């Protein structure tokens, strides 16, 4: 779901799937492969989501382990 | 005392020009003293409330349109919207101002003036005050060029820093972006080294 | 001038204080382990 449009809303308010940006669809279209998932595109987490990224990543997009660019 | 000077060119001598200084305390309501005059003799009279009254009823019109045309009439402010012409009898001192307009004339204004003695005095008296309002205009005039060139000065020099301000707003953004990326940069290599060294045990 | 000076140094201590309590958390396993 690109727009956030109610159905978006009722849906990411149920908690139990993970929205994700269109954009990340297209870049798996562009490098002919799959992209891991990754803070940039996500709209919301699942609370496995949430579980596996809170080592992984701050709360916010930053990273923990690998350098950042601007 | 508001005193103003006008140029007259008579009727019965167009060639000589006379002039004409009418001065009032507050307003030209309230009255006025005239005095003409053309280098070689004077005349002086008075107007007070209670002739210009008599003017205003008999002319039949409101008392503020009739004040405006006569301070139009006699301080020469008027513009192309009439001519006026005024006519002084040297051997009567009955003097008076009309308004002419399609072949047509009103008698607008009548005084009966008197002759002064000596007409020094008064030629001294008119020279003087155009004199010394020629010299406190010139050092108005000059005093507020020399502020106009101080205000130039500083917009010059305001202008130059907002130039500069704008100029250096995106290089504090961009060296404030750089340098959070080298601290954090920083920080991610240690945790990682220190990453490393827990997972080691 | 302010106003964008305020904010991106907020969001600039925000994200220090994070990476500091991460820090912090990780070396206290240490001793542990």
């Amino acid at each position: 779901a690109g727009s956030e449009n109610i159905r978006v809303k009722n849906i990411i308010l149920s908690n139990k799937h993970d929205v994700v940006k269109p954009a990340w669809l297209l870049e798996c279209f562009k490098t002919k492969s799959f992209v891991p998932w990754q803070p940039r595109f996500m709209i919301h987490m699942c609370p496995s989501t949430k579980e596996h990224f809170a080592r992984e990543y701050d709360c916010y997009g930053d990273s923990y382990f690998i350098d950042t660019d601007l | 005392m508001e005193r103003k000077i006008s140029r007259i060119h008579l009727v019965s001598e167009p060639s000589i020009t006379h002039f004409l200084q009418v001065s009032w305390e507050k307003t030209l309501e309230s009255g006025f003293v005239i005095t003409l005059t053309d280098g070689h003799s004077a005349w002086t009279g008075t107007v007070s409330e209670s002739e210009i009254s008599q003017e205003a009823d008999d002319m039949a019109m409101e008392k503020g349109k009739y004040v405006g045309e006569l301070r139009k009439a006699l301080l020469s402010g008027a513009g192309p919207a009439d001519v006026y012409t005024f006519n002084f009898s040297k051997e009567s001192c009955y003097f008076f101002f009309e308004k002419n307009l399609k072949d047509v004339s009103f008698r607008l204004g009548s005084f009966n003036l008197e002759k002064v003695e000596n007409p020094a005095e008064v030629i001294r008296e008119l020279i003087c005050y155009c004199l010394d309002t020629i010299a406190e205009n010139q050092a108005k005039n000059e005093h507020l060029q020399k502020e106009n060139e101080r205000l130039l000065r500083d917009w010059n020099d305001v202008q130059g820093r907002f130039e500069k301000c704008v100029s250096a707003k995106e290089a504090l953004e961009t060296d404030l972006y750089k340098r959070f990326i080298l601290v954090l940069n920083e920080k991610k290599t240690k945790i990682r080294s220190l990453h490393n060294k827990l997972l080691n045990a």
